[PDB]
Parts: structure tokens; C-alpha cells; sequence
């Protein structure tokens, strides 16, 4: 089941690297890595998201980047860090209202102005309060995506780590490399999140061909 | 028994020899005749080497490929599978991916691959419809001079 | 131009070159006697030291650096530089300024 897979992948998250300010984040593609049946993976993730255990957030760095976060890690980290760094500055109350009203209700990826203006009685001032909280970011005029405060650091590290790992596979012979060889290899300093994490992401997005050989699963770059 | 194969192809390619060393060529022939997955491994070696940026290296790789093609049957299916990319890298049909230097090596590669394609069409063309299609496609869409 | 280079040539002859300051083939001109020894012992010692210093001091495939590493490539790089052509154009325009100055008395 996808629920297990997200659990193990969430364990791989090096929380210390982000000083426990960011809740652990799992990319949907990595969920595809451990669960080859892509369709069943998506159905069960939708099941979980409806149940309210997890949230899905548009990370933006790629149009197909959806980060998966346990709802309770999201609430805990946002309340703690935001209210602490923002004790007194006004949007703390607005964010409290948001976490109390919207997140339990709708797990939807995007938020449109009409919903917050009417169903939730949020004002323009309060919406700007959230936007400065980091909790919303602009999709369009009057449209905003859910967001984790501080995600930029994780995004930058993930992007550089992914490209570094892909480069390491490229520079191996054939543009090929065995998975065990990669994992045992000393990680570059650019790769700050750990190699298993990035390897799952590459395999899941079909950026690297997984070839099951007698020596194990080989990584090969598909011919571009 | 994979290390020795990579070694041997490495000497054959990186040497830049105008003509293949026949003794280690025969060693490669025998050792590849040993196994078919090993034949695919040699094929992968050749494909990897062909992408590398040097005309002489590509000439060596293409010559090895021609040897195996004329000598092996499964190799024929394996290469005509990706005949598209193979022609692209050898003929330089896509101008966006020209042939590396030196110019003499590039011209020799061009002549040799034209002749090899002609011979393959004569010999296995009926046996591999995709080869006949590729020949015709070269002859008209790209207008390759087969008489040069 | 009176003094002569007069350095000892490898053929045993002394140089007859009439250069004001330096011999192109023997460096600085120093005054030498009829048999080529510099008159100044210190100059002779310096010349001997200079001579001693001078006396002391995929392969089968073509290398693209061979063309890049050659005199002709170096000279081409130097002359065909944007700065160099700009200076050339400036000087030639000043030449044009003189042939503009070729009309003194009349209206031009
Ligand atoms: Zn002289
Ligand atoms: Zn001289």
C-alpha cells in the first residue's frame, strides 16, 4: 500500500538538515518508485488525502512536482514556528483561523478567492496576512496555492541534488551504473538530502531506466 | 567476465588505429561468440563509444559494429532495432548533431557507413524490412550519394 | 657607427656588424679587442655568465590543439581581435583626417 511507502520515505527525510522548521516532505514520484503500479499508487494517495491524513502541495519547481506531507507535521510545524517567529505580528490569528477552518475541511491543492471570501469569510487583509505568512502563494489574480513556509531551502537543495545525481549517473560508464554502486559511493557535498532519497525520485519519474540484472538493478539513462 | 570485454574494446577504440588489430579482434570475436547477453553487452559498449566526441573513435566503433553485423544474426535484430539513432550518429543526418573532428576521420566514417549500408541492403535487406526502409529513406529524403 | 660587434663567431671570425647599441646575435655590444675579448674584465665575466646560463637552459589520433598551438594561430588571434581592429580603424580614420586637411586656401 502507498501508506507504508510514504511512511518509509518520510523516515529517510533528514529533519536535522532543516533544523526541524520544515515538516518532512515526500515527492509523489518517489511514491511511484516503491509502488510500481502507478495507477494504484495514485488511487490510494487520493484515498489518504480524502481521509485527511496528508496534504499535497504544489512545489512549483516542476509542473509535476507535488509534495506529500503528513497533515499533523504540517500543523505542528506551522503553528510552532510561525506563531513563535510571529508572536504579535497580526497574521498569526489569521493563520490560526485557516488551519482551524479550511485544512480540516477541504484538502484541495489550490484555493480560489470566492471560496475564502464567502465560504470562510476571509477578507483581503487576512488573505494578505496569510500570503506574508508563507502559507499561500499566488497562482493567479485571486488564486493561491497552499504552501509550506520556508520550502525554498528544500527546493534548492533538492534541485541541486537531483541534477548532481543525474550527472553522476551520466559520468559513469555507458551512462550506466548499478544501484548498489551508487548508494555505496560517497555522496557529493551538493547532495545534502541523502542518496536513497534522490534515487527513488529519479526512478519514479522515469528519468533513469531501472534494469533488473543478475548483479541487481542497473541504472541506465534513456536515450535522449 | 565483463571487465575483459570492456578492456578489449577500450584498447580497440581509444587506440585510434586506422585498421583493427586482428589478434585482439579475433579474441573479441571468440569471446563474444561465447554468450549472447555478452553480445548485447558489446553492443552497449559500441553504442556508448559512438556517442563519445571523436571521429576516429566513432570510426572504430562503427567498424566493430559492421564486423558483428556481418558475423552475427541476433546482433542484426539488435542493431536494426535502433537503426534510426545508429544512422543519426554515423551519417550525421541531423545537422543538430554533426560528426566530431577530425575531418578526415569524419569523411572516412561517411564513406564507410555509406558502403556498409549499401552492402547490408544487398545482403540482409529483405530479411529486415526496416533496413530496406532506412536505405530508401537515406537515398531520397537525405539524398546520400551512394556513388561517392 | 664605429665600434663593431666583434663577438667570437662559431666559424672563428669576429662580428663586423655596425650596430649602434646591440648586436642582434650577441646581445649588448661591449668594446672588444682585436681577438674579441671584451676590454672590461667585468663585462667579460657577465658575458661568460650569460653564456653559461644560456647553455644550461589517444596518441594515434590527431590533436586539435596542434592547430591551436602554432605560431600562425597565435598571430591570427592577436591581430584579429576587436581591440586591434578598432585601433587600426582609428589610425586609418586619422589618415582620412589628413586627406581631409588637403584643402587649405579654398572653402574646403
Ligand atoms: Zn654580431
Ligand atoms: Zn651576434
Amino acid at each position: 500500500s502507498a501508506r507504508a511507502a510514504v511512511s518509509e520515505l518520510m523516515q529517510l527525510f533528514p529533519r536535522g538538515l532543516f533544523e526541524d522548521a520544515l515538516p518532512p516532505i515526500v515527492l509523489r514520484s518517489q511514491v511511484y518508485s516503491l509502488v510500481p503500479d502507478r495507477t494504484v499508487a495514485d488511487r490510494q494517495l487520493k484515498e489518504l488525502q480524502e481521509q485527511g491524513e496528508i496534504r499535497i502541495v504544489q512545489l512549483g519547481f516542476d509542473l509535476d512536482a507535488h509534495g506529500i506531507i503528513f497533515t499533523e507535521d504540517y500543523r505542528t510545524r506551522v503553528c510552532d514556528c510561525v506563531l513563535k517567529a510571529c508572536d504579535g505580528r497580526p497574521y498569526a490569528g489569521a493563520v490560526q483561523k485557516f488551519l482551524a477552518s479550511v485544512l480540516p475541511a477541504c484538502g484541495d491543492l489550490s484555493f480560489q478567492q470566492d471560496q475564502m471570501t464567502q465560504t470562510f469569510g476571509f477578507r483581503d487583509s487576512e488573505i494578505t496576512h496569510l500570503v506574508n505568512a508563507g502559507v499561500l502563494t499566488v497562482r493567479d489574480a485571486g488564486s493561491w496555492w497552499l504552501a509550506v513556509p520556508g520550502a525554498g531551502r528544500f527546493i534548492k537543495y533538492f534541485v541541486k541534488g537531483r541534477q548532481a545525481v543525474l550527472s553522476m549517473v551520466r559520468k559513469a560508464k555507458y551512462r550506466e551504473l548499478l544501484l548498489s554502486e551508487l548508494l555505496g559511493r560517497r555522496a557529493p557535498v551538493v547532495v545534502r538530502l541523502g542518496l536513497t532519497y534522490h534515487v527513488h525520485d529519479l526512478i519514479g519519474a522515469q528519468l533513469v531506466d531501472c534494469i533488473s540484472t543478475t548483479s541487481g538493478t542497473l541504472l541506465r539513462l534513456p536515450e535522449t | 567476465m565483463d571487465q575483459k570485454l570492456s578492456k578489449l574494446v577500450e584498447e580497440l577504440t581509444t587506440s585510434g588505429e586506422p585498421r583493427l588489430n586482428p589478434e585482439k579482434m579475433k579474441e573479441l570475436k571468440k569471446i563474444c561468440k561465447s554468450s549472447e547477453e555478452q553480445l548485447s553487452r558489446a553492443y552497449r559498449l559500441l553504442i556508448a563509444q559512438l556517442t563519445q566526441e571523436h571521429a576516429e573513435i566513432r570510426l572504430s566503433a562503427f567498424q566493430i559494429v559492421e564486423e558483428l553485423f556481418v558475423r552475427s544474426h541476433q546482433f542484426r535484430m539488435l542493431v536494426v532495432s535502433n537503426f534510426q539513432e545508429f544512422l543519426e550518429l554515423t551519417l550525421g543526418t541531423d545537422p543538430a548533431q554533426p560528426l566530431p573532428p577530425p575531418r578526415e576521420a569524419a569523411q572516412r566514417l561517411r564513406q564507410a557507413t555509406t558502403r556498409a549500408v549499401e552492402g547490408w541492403n544487398e545482403k540482409f535487406g529483405e530479411a529486415y524490412k526496416k533496413l530496406a526502409l532506412g536505405y530508401h529513406f537515406l537515398r531520397h529524403n537525405k539524398k546520400v550519394d551512394f556513388q561517392d | 657607427v664605429q665600434h663593431w660587434c666583434r663577438a667570437p663567431r662559431p666559424d672563428g671570425r669576429l662580428c663586423e656588424r655596425q650596430d649602434r647599441l646591440k648586436c642582434p646575435f650577441h646581445g649588448k655590444i661591449v668594446p672588444r679587442d682585436d681577438e674579441g675579448r671584451p676590454l672590461d674584465p667585468e663585462d667579460r665575466a657577465r658575458e661568460q655568465r650569460r653564456q653559461l646560463q644560456k647553455q644550461e637552459r589517444y596518441p594515434s589520433l590527431t590533436n586539435l590543439k596542434a592547430q591551436a598551438d602554432t605560431a600562425r594561430a597565435r598571430i591570427g588571434r592577436k591581430v584579429f581581435a576587436k581591440a586591434a581592429v578598432r585601433r587600426v580603424v582609428a589610425a586609418m580614420n586619422r589618415m582620412d583626417q589628413k586627406k581631409h586637411e588637403k584643402f587649405s586656401n579654398q572653402f574646403n
